[PDB]
């Protein structure tokens, strides 16, 4: 029955590949071993597709399901180390780290995030959610001398092993409040009398699941990592393990807590409530690039988690649309972060200023993916907002579609701050690269995917939402197999 | 208390020192696992031995001399009924002169034999430590024979020869030694080139070259291990 | 008693018993391998002769005494460098100019 | 000995390493503080699956995977804990509060 | 013949909880190490009582002979001779922290109490070896095979995280502008 | 790979063969020995 | 209920081997009258690949344990398992990580 | 009180192997070195190990300066309880078994890795710096031979279908000598040889400072009843690794027919009442005198191999023992 | 556990006679009776350690006839 887990299994072949190679040939494999991982993610991608026709069956003992939603939460972490891969090219293999160690790393926690996606038992959820939790703290460690990323490191450590130790206690207890029943559908059969022992249990497994997704309570370790880490790795957790936490809340809080469904429908509202004002208003006073896109990705986590709360077919469609078109706004922007770190150095706000003039690629690429950020028309983060509102104002929610709108205001000032910054600017105002940009090639190593992951990314995030059509559908098929 | 620090760490070698060679104190800075700089701290056996001379004669001073090089014995005579008898021309006869040459030979065995039990057991295998220490004890008898005590203390060197002949039954009794142990030179050879773990530990390891083994001042088996071919008895 | 460097040598302590307390002693330069082993078994006659109430004499006695004084405290001569001491690597001026 | 008073042992025992990680100062006794709780969870597991769900022991499989993760938590956070140490010469949570802001 | 069972447990249940107070309130870090597996034999112990010959073994060679050896080899490693005793630090942040572990437990035990646990009155354990094999291969497979993902990609990080830079130190590669080696590209700076 | 451990292990596994042959061939002379107390050894 | 047959003795044995040292010790207490180590990162990584290969044995005890009941499909599986940790050990090697 | 007779006689057994491994380690190392051995005492030398620990208790076990007082005392404790402890595993005789254990050789392999924590204990509590080096370096050698150890065991573990050592005689015992597993496992017994000889035995150890890495190692501030337990509990490890050789891969308790003439290690006379008291007795510890082969093996093998260093100890459990310890595994298997 | 029967036949009566077999062949014991006289050793030494301080093996005075 291990024919459902084929997009994962390629993705372990390969895992193997690019780390023999590093072995064997010895830093001149990573020459090759970045495009063998892509062919790796994308034959991972393209046997999803094959998949997509199946009639969601539940491989492996019951402990694995191969439904639309554990297929489309798969292809956007296969799509989130796809657009890391083409990021981290250049960027580690400018800090004299080897290039295939990484990508190892990379990739256990691709698969560990995919895994999460389809995953019934209660230890095949924690397994999966500890290989993309290890495998995350070496990589915003990985360059290992910066007292940055070191600092980086810890405060991931000392949270993600806490917090996966709430969420265990809790993963325990619901094999304690049933009669064994480690399995999520065995779970809801035997309990739905809504004590507190399921309370405890139900906020014990979201100190731990909106702690990947960062709300405000648990959303403490993002800002500080997200400045310390290497950029791809900010870029890999404000998508990959980001909507691996939001695939496990859609697969357990549905599937253990049908009973007991109020509840989190209560604090999810907290949560939003708090990740969408601390999301959106702190990022008002933020001078670094990465940490003002470390709280832009709390805000954006708030509108996801107002679909998330309503608990309608729509409501369901509108966070992973939502979660789709995120994608093609963070790995484009992170993409202009990166290849503004790599011309010159000190990526912050009040740098970039001046440009549009000596990187016109880069202020298209970066303006249109901060602007849809905010959610302005025609782009595709407006009408991934437009469907979270409109799935919002479906099943009640009056207030929270108010304050996704009120924030999303706020979130258009901090963002416009950058573009101010990139295109209103004088050339008589700026303060790096006053003739000193280096005069961009597209020719050195790795630039040529780093440029690809642009063209394509602003691409899908100008005409995402012009033909949101087939994205509308492949989406609302995904939700049929949500209880 | 011990800490754990990042800077090169000294080790005292100390002069309790259990070996067979003395008593030295090796301070010895250690990089992890090479060393980096070593004083080699000595005098702990400094028992004033040339104050001592300017007021012995030299009947009273041939019982001192054997206290050296004591693993050596008569090679420390040798050098001490030398040094009048060179100044002033008392002839040695002929056959007085090759008694020497015979226990001085059976020194340099016995010099070699205790230098090589201790470096069989610091290079690796330490059950011929036992079985080298049997083949001195022939050699301590065919001095406690001719002299009166094993290895030193025996004034048998003379400013006009030696001090008495052989024994009896001593000249057919290398015979019997320097016929038995001259086979087993060849088992001890076969020890570190056989088995070839042990070059591994001696190859490359302490080496000196030919022209700093000349500045540096070397004699015997060290000098001419670079290649000298400087030999005291020939030059 | 230091025997033969107990005439005239300047440094040697004549006896280990001016440091240490001796049981047994063994004269010999040097002793028999055979005349050690006497001096083992005369000290296994003398182990037999302890008796285990008296086993309260085998602890030092501590009888302290402290003053104060007013010595000048000296750097230490050994320091653990001996080749990357700053004197080995070149010959000091004023005196290779006559070299 | 009853099912209750294993998970009592187990909650306090939790409550311990929570203590231990909020309290402690030196970086390395909050991660030994992080294997309290990781054996909270599996004292709170074991007694879940002698007492519940016997013959089928899938607390006690569960139990291992935690042994594990936890064994591979402790190798990667000692990593974290040598590789700032390497930089920043002390071992003190209340000397890494540079990311603040 | 069943108190021998019983006093045995609250010897073990106050040797854990003894030694769980040793790694936190001590003042001495390496003391918290050595009475860290007296926490894990205890709980191996434990394991002994509740039918879990195996998870008790399990637990010795793991988190007793390996993670325990681990950390001491990373406190040994680190001592420098410096606590430099600032206890009040900030404030009195230390209360704030025993309100809610004692929280916590306060709620636990309300939580403990009121639950009724459906305990089935079953034989257990019948030689719980082959019924743990036997479901690394039929329920618990995937998480089986990914366990090795996870302990390879736990010495692939840690190993590069923790090795000594002796390769090439002084590396400067090359440079759009200027880049230390093993650190990341975004220089600090003050705004 | 497996064909080599089967192959690299008797290049010394015998060669202690013939070292424990060889010590304990070494047991089977006579301990030459002088007990002292009850073998006092004639000096010259 | 404790169905568990052998451990009448393990409790009285775990006693007695412990009152072996705490009354000999107790016996003889009757009877009886610059400082630095350096930091090599070579005691933490011999003991990394420890913990990395003790949980891989780990796996292996019911593997092995039930190893004839289980069949062919459970032994190309457990080969995953051990494939995957093999290279585990050469990049150990090759990284230079047990180099002492 | 000692209320049990089945751990009464197994003890005085468990104590009485520890003393014969000390009576031979100073009688075959002296009969590979062409001299006695302890004379004079007892009758010839069978009250040398007695009057070796029996000084042990007699000394003022005075600490040293500035220690860690807790730490110093329970430093030897750690090392040599674990070892005391799995004596209950192993199954001498017939009708003598102390506990029906379901595993026991996972217990031991399990037990055995305390051992490195009395290591760390014990180099860190002395406190000098030569007996930390030692604690750091005697830690980090018993942690390299224990996953070609656990991997050993693992492979007795498939013949035999279980981690129960009454079991694991019991696949022996069909044939006598035919049906061992030293003769179906003939590489994984020297992985296990090999293994358990570097956690127990005196030649691939540091603590003889003959090559002076530090100044004795870790066991140098230690004196008197502290040391007896690092003297007289080596040689506990000795015994229980020699043990279980004679269990795992040599059949426990499994011999042929005694019905044989008198060169069958014997008397002369085929009905005798001395040959009456040698088989009962045999009958009830039998797989003692397999181990006291093994615990004479490990003498004769220190007097054969190189003191090795550390450097290729570490470099041979590694790199050796353990991919030898992996395909054995997988030859164990079908493969 | 017997009583008296079959305990003194291993510990008192049997290590007597090989404390005769001990004394006297020794050292005169070829390379195969001295690996079969180790083996009398270590089996019947829980029975050879009670009767130790009651027999000695030291050697009998001379005669001195010259």
């Amino acid at each position: 029955n291990a024919g459902t887990i084929l997009p994962e299994t390629i993705l372990i072949v390969t895992l193997l590949v690019v780390l023999l190679a590093d072995l064997i040939q010895g830093r001149q494999a990573d020459r090759w071993t970045p495009y063998f991982a892509i062919v790796g993610l994308g034959g991972a991608i393209a046997t999803m597709i094959p998949l997509w026709t199946q009639p969601a069956t539940i491989s492996f003992f019951g402990s694995f399901i191969s439904d639309h939603l554990s297929l489309f939460f798969r292809g956007l972490i296969a799509l989130s180390a796809l657009g890391t891969i083409l990021m981290s090219i250049r960027y580690v293999e400018q800090t004299g780290s080897s290039l295939g160690e990484f990508m190892t790393i990379l990739l256990t926690a691709t698969v560990g995030g995919m895994f999460i996606a389809g995953a019934q038992e209660l230890v095949f959820i924690f397994v999966a959610l500890e290989t993309l939790s290890i495998a995350s703290y070496l990589l915003t460690g990985y360059t290992k001398r910066d007292s940055r990323s070191n600092e980086a490191a810890l405060k991931y450590l000392l949270i993600g092993a806490a917090s996966s130790a709430i969420f265990l206690y809790g993963s325990s207890l619901l094999y304690g409040l049933s009669g064994g029943h480690t399995q999520l559908p065995a779970i809801a059969q035997a309990l739905s009398s809504e004590s507190l022992g399921l309370v405890v249990a139900l906020v014990f497994v979201i100190a731990g699941i909106s702690f990947k997704i960062s709300a405000v309570p648990f959303h403490q370790w993002t800002p500080d990592v997200y400045e310390g880490a290497p950029t791809p790795v900010v870029a890999f957790l404000s998508v990959g393990s980001k909507a691996a936490g939001f695939a496990l809340a859609i697969r357990f809080l549905t599937l253990a807590f049908p009973s007991v469904t109020d509840q989190w429908q209560l604090i999810f509202t907290v949560l939003a409530i708090l990740s969408m004002i601390l999301g959106n208003v702190v990022a008002l006073a933020q001078t670094s690039m990465k940490r003002m896109l470390a709280y832009s990705s709390i805000g954006q986590a708030g509108f996801v988690m107002i679909g998330f709360v309503v608990g309608t077919e729509a409501g369901y469609a509108s966070m992973l649309f939502y979660l789709l078109v995120y994608l093609f706004m963070n790995l484009g922007a992170f993409t202009c972060v990166i290849l503004f770190s790599l011309r010159t150095g000190t990526d912050q706000i009040s740098e970039y200023a001046g440009l549009y003039q000596k990187d016109p690629l880069l202020t298209l690429g970066l303006s249109l993916c901060l602007l849809s950020l905010g959610g302005i028309p025609p782009l595709a983060g407006f009408f991934g907002k437009i469907y979270l509102f409109w799935a919002g104002w479906q099943a009640g929610a009056y207030g929270l579609v108010l304050l996704g709108l009120l924030t999303s205001v706020i979130s258009i000032y901090y963002y416009i701050r950058v573009v101010k910054m990139m295109v209103v600017k004088e050339p008589q105002e700026m303060s790096e690269a006053v003739r000193n940009y280096p005069e961009v090639s597209w020719s050195s190593f790795g630039l040529r995917p780093l440029q690809v992951g642009l063209v394509m990314t602003v691409i899908a995030t100008s005409l995402a939402g012009i033909l949101a059509n087939p994205l509308f559908n492949l989406v609302n098929t995904a939700v049929w197999d949500v209880p | 208390k011990i800490e754990t620090r990042t800077e090169p760490m000294v080790i005292n070698m100390g002069p309790h020192h259990p070996s067979m060679h003395g008593v030295l104190r090796l301070m010895v800075t250690l990089d992890g696992e090479d060393v980096i700089d070593c004083e080699p701290v000595i005098g702990y056996l400094h028992r004033g031995m040339e104050k001592i001379a300017e007021n012995r004669t030299n009947i009273m001073f041939i019982p001192y001399v054997s206290r050296w090089d004591y693993a050596a014995g008569m090679f420390n005579e040798a050098v001490t009924v030398n040094a009048p008898e060179k100044l002033a021309g008392i002839p040695v006869p002929k056959r007085a002169s090759y008694i020497r040459v015979i226990m001085l030979e059976l020194n340099r065995i016995a010099n070699h034999l205790l230098w090589l039990g201790p470096f069989l057991a610091d290079v690796g295998a330490q059950t011929p430590f036992f079985y080298i220490f049997r083949e001195r004890e022939y050699i301590y008898d065919l001095f406690e024979a001719a002299t009166g005590m094993r290895f030193i203390n025996n004034n048998y060197f003379r400013i006009g020869g030696v001090a008495a002949d052989l024994t009896y039954g001593w000249v057919t009794k290398c015979r019997d030694f320097c016929d038995y142990f001259l086979p087993k030179v060849d088992e001890y050879e076969r020890l570190i080139t056989n088995n070839p773990i042990f070059v591994r530990r001696l190859q490359g390891v302490g080496k000196i070259s030919r022209e700093e083994a000349i500045n540096w001042g070397l004699s015997g088996p060290m000098l001419r291990a670079s290649g000298v071919k400087w030999d005291l008895r020939k030059v | 008693t230091g025997g033969m460097f107990s005439s005239d040598s300047y440094s040697a302590v004549r006896g280990v018993d001016k440091l240490i307390p001796v049981d047994v002693y063994l004269p010999g330069c040097p002793p028999r391998p055979e005349a050690i082993m006497d001096a083992i078994v005369k000290l296994r006659k003398k182990i037999a002769n302890e008796h285990i109430n008296e086993r309260g004499n085998l602890a030092q006695t501590h009888r302290l005494f402290t003053a104060k004084h007013k010595m000048k405290p000296v750097p230490p001569i050994l320091t653990g460098q001996y080749l990357n001491a700053p004197s080995r690597q070149a010959p000091p001026p004023a005196l290779a100019a006559a070299m | 000995m009853q099912l209750t008073y294993v998970l009592i042992l187990a909650a306090l025992l939790f409550c311990i390493g929570i203590y231990g990680l909020v309290t402690s100062r030196n970086a390395v006794r909050v991660l030994m503080s992080i294997e309290l709780l990781l054996n909270a969870v599996n004292l709170n597991l074991i007694g879940f699956a002698n007492y519940l769900d016997g013959q089928q022991i899938k607390g006690q499989v569960f139990a291992v995977f935690v042994i594990t993760v936890a064994a591979a938590e402790a190798a990667v956070g000692l990593a974290i804990i040598l590789a700032i140490y390497r930089n920043r010469d002390t071992v003190d949570m209340e000397k890494f509060n540079l990311l603040k802001w | 013949a069943t108190l021998t069972q019983t006093i045995t447990f609250f010897a073990l249940a106050a040797a854990v909880i003894i030694a769980a107070l040793g790694v936190v309130l001590l003042d001495n870090v390496v003391y918290s190490a050595f009475l860290l597996g007296g926490v894990f034999l205890s709980i191996a112990g434990l394991y002994i009582l509740m039918n879990a010959d195996f998870v008790s073994a399990a637990q010795i060679l793991i988190y007793v002979g390996a993670v325990n050896v681990l950390i001491l080899f990373a406190i040994m490693l680190v001592n420098k001779r410096e606590t430099y005793t600032p206890v009040p630090g900030r404030w009195l942040r230390q209360g704030g922290a025993a309100v809610v572990s004692l929280g916590v437990f306060a709620l636990l035990t309300k939580m403990i109490l009121q639950t009724p646990w459906q305990l089935s009155s079953v034989p257990p354990t019948p030689d719980s070896i082959t019924t743990i094999g036997q479901h690394f291969f039929s329920d618990f497979l995937l998480p089986f095979e990914l366990a090795s993902v996870l302990l390879l990609m736990a010495l692939i990080g840690a190993v590069v995280l923790a090795r000594r830079e002796l390769v090439l130190e002084p590396e400067p590669i090359l440079g759009e502008e200027v880049v230390p080696p093993l650190e990341l590209p975004e220089r600090p700076r003050e705004p | 790979q497996i064909t080599n451990y089967a192959k690299e292990a008797v290049q010394s596994a015998k060669y202690i063969g013939q070292g424990l042959s060889v010590t304990f061939d070494h047991m089977r002379r006579r301990p030459i020995t002088v007990q002292y107390p009850y073998e006092k050894l004639i000096p010259s | 209920v404790f169905v568990l047959s052998g451990y009448e003795y393990f409790l009285g044995f775990l006693i007695i081997c412990s009152l072996v040292p705490v009354l000999a010790l107790a016996a003889s207490a009757l009877l009886r009258p610059g400082a630095w180590i350096q930091f090599n990162v070579r005691y933490y990584m011999f003991a990394l690949v420890f913990v990395i290969f003790d949980v891989e044995t780990v796996f292996l005890y019911p593997w092995a344990v039930a190893f004839h009941q289980l069949g062919l499909l459970a032994f190309i599986e457990a080969l995953i398992f051990i494939a995957i940790l093999v290279v585990a050990l050469v990049y150990a090697w090759r990284k230079r990580a047990l180099e002492w | 009180l000692w209320l049990p007779l089945p751990m009464l006689m197994m003890l005085i057994v468990a104590t009485v192997g520890v003393l014969v491994a000390v009576w031979l380690e100073r009688k075959i190392s002296a009969a590979v070195q062409q001299r006695i051995g302890p004379e004079y005492i007892g009758p010839l030398g069978i009250l040398a190990p007695l009057a070796d620990g029996l000084k042990l208790i007699f000394k003022e076990d005075v600490l040293p300066a500035n220690s860690d007082r807790w730490l110093f005392t329970l430093g030897p404790a750690v090392v040599v309880i674990p070892v005391f402890l799995s004596y209950i595993i192993v199954p001498f005789g017939q009708n003598l078994l102390i506990s029906n254990l379901a595993m026991g050789v996972f217990l031991w392999i399990a037990l055995s890795s305390i051992a490195p924590i009395g290591l760390l204990m014990a180099g860190y509590a002395s406190n000098n710096k030569y007996s930390l080096l030692g604690g750091l370096r005697a830690a980090a050698q018993s942690i390299s031979y224990e996953i070609p150890l656990a991997l050993a065991v693992l492979a007795v573990a498939m013949m035999s279908n279980g981690l129960g050592t009454v079991e694991i005689v019991e696949q022996q015992s069909q044939y006598g000598i035919l049906s061992w597993n030293v003769w179906r496992q003939p590489i994984g017994f020297l992985v296990f040889w090999i293994a358990a000889l570097a956690e127990c035995e005196r030649l691939p150890f540091d603590l003889p400072e003959a090559e002076e890495e530090l100044v004795a190692g870790y066991q140098t501030e230690y004196a008197g009843m502290k040391f007896a337990l690092f003297y007289l509990g080596a040689y506990v490890n000795l015994v229980l690794s020699a043990l279980l050789v004679s269990v795992l891969y040599f059949g426990g308790w499994s011999f042929p027919i005694p019905l044989e003439t008198i060169a069958n290690l014997l008397g002369v006379s085929e009905t005798n009442p001395f040959l009456q008291i040698a088989f009962a007795v045999l009958g009830i510890t039998m797989t003692l005198i397999k181990a006291y082969f093994f615990v004479f093996l490990a003498i004769l093998l220190r007097w054969t191999v190189p003191r090795v260093r550390i450097d290729q100890l570490l470099d041979l459990g590694w790199k050796f023992l353990l991919p030898v310890g992996l395909v054995n595994l997988l030859l164990t298997a079908g493969l | 556990g017997v009583y008296g029967a079959l305990a003194g036949l291993y510990l008192l009566v049997v290590p007597a006679i090989v404390y005769a077999y001990l004394n006297a062949r020794w050292y005169v014991a070829s390379s195969f009776e001295r690996a079969f006289m180790y083996f009398l050793v270590t089996f019947f030494f829980p029975g050879l350690l009670l009767l130790a301080p009651f027999i000695n093996f030291r050697p009998q005075p001379r005669s001195l006839n010259s």
